[PDB]
RNA sequence: UUACGGCGGCCACAGCGGCAGGGAAACGCCCGGUCCCAUUCCGAACCCGGAAGCUAAGCCUGCCAGCGCCGAUGAUACUGCCCCUCCGGGUGGAAAAGUAGGACACCGCCGAACA
RNA sequence: UGCCUCCUAAAAUGUAACGGAGGCGCCCAAAGGUUCCCUCAACCUGGACGGCAAUCAGGUGGCGAGUGUAAAUGCACAAGGGAGCUUGACUGCGAGACUUACAAGUCAAGCAGGGACGAAAGUCGGGAUUAGUGAUCCGGCACCCCCGAGUGGAAGGGGUG
RNA sequence: GUUGCGUGGUUCACCGCGGAGGUAGAGCUACUGGAUGGCCGAUGGGUUACUGACGUCAGCCAAACUCCGA
């Protein structure tokens, strides 16, 4: 996952700090994953945990991935001493705060949802939760 | 504005071929202006293969 | 005293209210202008519209005609903005009137195979538009005194709220419709 | 990248209430972020000056924000 | 291309001021009526 | 309509830099086909002072036509600000362009007193 | 005092839209282009002269929450200063969004009719 | 490497880095002054060549267009579009302010002369605003006739542009 | 910073009153961009089982986004 346009090429860093306020809730399936840390999600580790996801439910079920990967981050070369101009973009990131609602999933059986939400987990930086649309 | 830029209007006189005649002023055409074909007397105001088989034979 | 305009103002305006209910006397259609413009394209190319529309378009109406300017430019024409490229002229009151019956009466059948302007060229509001290619059927201008032959587009602007009501009253005006 | 300009010490520099002179700077701006009420001329960069003494006061004229003096 | 002309008022030739102009668009002297310090009124002034 | 609307917008516009006050009032005039209207306004209170129109004894007295009722009100209108006090005043078009029947109105009201 | 024409305040709680209703004076459309004046062409507009017609439109009145607008209380986000290792807590402020709901304006001066 | 605009910059001003993005070293004799008038872009429908898009007509459209040129703040009341006349793109000043180590830089009501436009009220000391620039020295040019090495001149100097 | 001569509460703290804001937060059919899932589906693609314009219904994001706003 890449944005196709960026208006700015390099940003700061976005800010670790803060409760989530929106897309808290389980919004387009019955299962979902909620973030209990702040950290920054790779498109990388989205991919991974997508992958998981498909490959243990095999068939059936949709998947939604409702975090996008648009701020980027930005690299230095390898042997480069400090302070000559900002780096290159070569990550891409979404700010990641507690309380967020990571993947989405709907699948008529109850512990293939719930192993194939424990898979994706284990691929995040992060301590995260297996919530339900009540 | 009007001073030396519109041509002439002044009053003319239509006459038809079929004699269907009225007047109004026209431009340049200094009188009359004799016309060949009017709405009074042009058309469209005024109003099988085996057939073409069977006439031949 | 244009011979249309009274007979419009002596038979039409009852029957129309005869054909559509009107209530009111005010309510009655009318036709307020007659626009009139070629719509030149030589406009990067050769320049010359002084006399390829003015000196005619002169000649079929009676009053000068005004030059119209690119708005914007525009490269698949090169067509730059600020150049003359349209001549129109606005018609209206007797000078309309007369106009319209010189059209209708003697001008629009001398057109080369014409079988009736279509009805279905209103606009959707009661305002009628339909073109020519050339300086035919206007005596007014001479075949031996031309260059190039081009055409021109007439809006007859009603004070008619729907189609029906602007073909009925052209229809009553003598306008040849199929 | 490493170019600026001067800051042009922009703003507000006469607030509600205070008593100026005649010929006093109120408001160095770009544009007519504020307009000027009675009393108040513009300037010709944009700077609405005093043209009586009194105290300034700041108002809304239609949707526009004006800065005015009492006399 | 955009030179500095000065101009002089044309009773009493007394250099009065100095501005600027396209020499292309303008290919010709000026005349503007200014105001003369001296003859104390306004006079025509033109290039020198 | 259009009319009415172009109208006020001509006198918003000329009204962004003419405003009357108490020692010179506002001279604003109301123009329609078949009469005319005009008053004094002061506009730091609306307050009209003084105010003339077509509907009087002008109605008849009739040397002519409009342009001459005009010039009849505007002898009223001068006559009725000296009495009131006002002896300057700034004239308002009131969105309409100064000629004919506005200038003849204005004209009397200037040889009949007012200074404007 | 009532109810119509102007000039302002104010600039959507006032706007946009929809449905009905009105012509005493007035405002309007309206009839003409001799006169002042006018159209990058046009008496359409601007100007001038009138009074055959009409409230159809403008304008005015009444009713509509449809679109738009306003919008609390409470809670929350955030935060000043303290306590405190953080986690957190105390004390003082306090949103945006959403909800209940409001709303098809209000006020001043002049003229006419009524008084 | 100087100047202008934005973000960093923590809701007054100010704030660093070999931090993130851009412009400038001009142009306009009208693209200045004034008086008067107008509203755009886009979309829909109809229309000869003509098409997604030239000109026309009618709807809808409150600013999404435009602004000489970057960006920001403005501007629909228009600072945007059009037209008539003009040279204030003045001379002598300037109370009072902003900014500021200093040197600089910026704004200014109003008075007078002599003018432009306007019926008047009034506006006009360049341009919607903020970049388009260089201290002092030493010289050049025009004007005033200030000094003139015994006197009268002159040379030379002085002043104002 | 210190010290001489002037000035004398002008400084500073707290309370009240009059003011300008666009940070934190939030929000976005309020703009410029990013962007998930439906529905309609322009074209492009081979009758269209591929692409998915513009729209539209829900959920979101931004130092150089702002209808807001401590
Ligand atoms: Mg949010
Ligand atoms: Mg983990
Ligand atoms: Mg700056
Ligand atoms: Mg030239
Ligand atoms: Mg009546
Ligand atoms: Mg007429
Ligand atoms: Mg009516
Ligand atoms: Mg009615
Ligand atoms: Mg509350
Ligand atoms: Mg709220
Ligand atoms: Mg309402
Ligand atoms: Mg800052
Ligand atoms: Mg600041
Ligand atoms: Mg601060
Ligand atoms: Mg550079
Ligand atoms: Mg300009
Ligand atoms: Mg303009
Ligand atoms: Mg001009
Ligand atoms: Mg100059
Ligand atoms: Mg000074
Ligand atoms: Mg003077
Ligand atoms: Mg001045
Ligand atoms: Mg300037
Ligand atoms: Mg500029
Ligand atoms: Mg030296
Ligand atoms: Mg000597
Ligand atoms: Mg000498
Ligand atoms: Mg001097
Ligand atoms: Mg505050
Ligand atoms: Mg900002
Ligand atoms: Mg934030
Ligand atoms: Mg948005
Ligand atoms: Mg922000
Ligand atoms: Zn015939
Ligand atoms: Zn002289």
């Amino acid at each position: 996952l890449i944005p196709r346009k960026v208006k700015h090429r390099k940003q700061h860093h976005p800010r670790q700090r803060g409760i989530a306020s929106g897309g808290t809730t389980v919004n387009f399936g019955d299962y979902g994953i909620q973030a209990l840390e702040h950290a920054y999600v790779t498109n990388r580790q989205i991919e991974s945990a997508r992958i998981a996801i498909n490959r243990h439910i095999k068939r059936g079920g949709k998947v939604w991935i409702n975090i996008f990967p648009d701020r980027p981050l930005t690299k230095k070369p390898a042997e480069t001493r400090m302070g000559s101009g900002k780096g290159s973009p070569e990550w891409w990131v979404a700010n990641v705060k507690p309380g967020r609602v990571l993947f989405e999933l709907s699948y008529p059986n109850e512990g293939v949802a719930r192993a194939a939400l424990t898979r994706a987990i284990h691929k995040l930086p992060i301590k995260a939760r297996i919530i339900t649309r009540e | 504005m009007k001073s030396d830029i519109h041509p002439a209007y002044e009053e003319t006189t239509v006459v038809c071929g079929c004699g269907n005649t009225f007047q109004t002023r026209s431009t340049k055409p200094g009188g009359r202006i004799v016309v060949e074909v009017c709405s009074q007397c042009h058309p469209f105001y005024t109003g099988g293969r085996v057939a073409r088989f069977e006439k031949r034979y | 005293q244009p011979r249309l305009k009274e007979r419009y103002r002596s038979e039409i305006r009852d029957a129309l209210r005869k054909q559509f209910g009107y209530g009111n006397v005010m309510q009655i259609p009318t036709v307020t202008k007659v626009v009139v413009n070629m719509g030149v394209g030589e406009a990067a190319r050769d320049a010359k519209l002084i006399n390829g529309a003015v000196n005619d378009l002169a000649l079929i109406t009676g009053q000068k005609p005004e030059v119209r300017r690119a708005r914007k430019s525009i490269a698949q024409f090169k067509l730059r903005e600020g150049m003359p490229v349209g001549v129109r002229v606005t018609l209206r009151g007797d000078r309309m009137w007369e106009f319209l019956d010189r059209l209708t009466s003697i001008a629009l059948p001398r057109i080369r195979d014409f079988r009736g302007l279509s009805p279905k060229q209103f606009d959707g509001v009661g305002n009628y538009t339909f073109g020519l290619a050339e300086q035919a059927v206007f005596h007014e201008v001479d075949v031996d005194k031309i260059d190039r032959v081009r055409g021109m587009d007439i809006n007859v602007v009603t004070s008619a709220a729907t189609d029906d009501e602007g073909r009925a009253l052209l229809r009553a005006l003598g306008f040849p419709f199929k | 990248n490493g170019r600026d300009s001067a800051a042009q010490r922009l703003g507000v520099k006469r607030y509600g209430g205070q008593v100026v002179k005649a010929g006093e700077i109120l408001v160095r701006q770009r544009g007519t972020k504020f307009h000027p009420g009675v009393n108040v001329g513009r300037g010709g960069d944009d700077t609405l000056f005093a043209k009586t003494a009194g105290a300034v006061e700041f108002g809304i004229k239609r949707g526009r924000k004006t800065v005015s003096i009492v006399g | 291309v955009r030179p500095k002309i000065t101009l002089a008022c044309e009773v009493c030739k007394h250099r009065n001021y100095i501005t600027k102009k396209n020499r292309r668009n303008d290919p010709d002297r000026l005349e503007l009526k200014k105001f003369c310090p001296n003859c104390g009124k306004h006079q025509a002034h033109r290039e020198t | 309509a259009t009319r009415r609307i172009s109208r006020l917008r001509r006198h918003t516009r000329l009204r962004k830099k003419l405003s009357g006050t108490a020692e010179r009032p506002r001279l604003v005039v109301h123009r329609s086909a078949r009469h005319i209207h005009v008053q004094l306004v002061n506009d730091l209170n609306g307050t009209t002072v003084a105010a003339a129109s077509s509907i009087e004894a002008d109605v008849r007295g009739v040397p002519g036509d409009k342009k001459a009722r005009s010039v009849r009100v505007g002898q009223l209108i001068a006559e009725r600000a000296k009495a009131a006090g006002i002896d300057t005043v700034v004239f308002d078009r009131g969105g309409y362009t100064y000629g004919g029947r506005i200038a003849a109105l204005a004209d009397a009201a200037r040889e009949n007193g007012l200074s404007f």
